[PDB]
């Protein structure tokens, strides 16, 4: 009976651990998506064709 | 002679005109300011391309 409780507690520790994997890495995923943008950005200004104002 | 060396003198006025005030968006051309400029045309850094103008 105290192995099927601490199953139980343990399933419900194994939930809480995904759930802040998966906050954590969707706030990952947004910091990925503002990289890529920024990404973009810097290659754009690589360009010969801007002048100092772009 | 005078006439056509007049008129020649016009034509060369027009000459600097033309290499001091061609621009694009107001980054000038043809005076010689505009050296040596690397063109990005890669996804990835270090794939540019130089272009001169004299």
């Amino acid at each position: 009976n105290v192995q099927s409780r601490g199953l139980d507690v343990a399933v419900r520790n194994a939930n809480d651990g995904i759930s802040i994997a998966q906050t954590a890495e969707g706030a990952m995923n947004e910091t990925t998506n503002i990289l890529q943008r920024m990404r973009d950005l810097s290659l754009q200004s690589a360009n010969g064709s801007n002048s100092k104002s772009e | 002679r005078v006439a056509i060396q007049e008129e020649i003198t016009a034509l060369n006025d027009e000459l600097n005109r033309i290499a001091e005030t061609t621009s694009f968006g107001g980054n000038k051309l043809l005076n010689g300011t505009f050296s040596t400029k690397s063109f990005q045309i890669g996804a990835d850094n270090g794939e540019a391309v130089m272009l001169t103008l004299k």
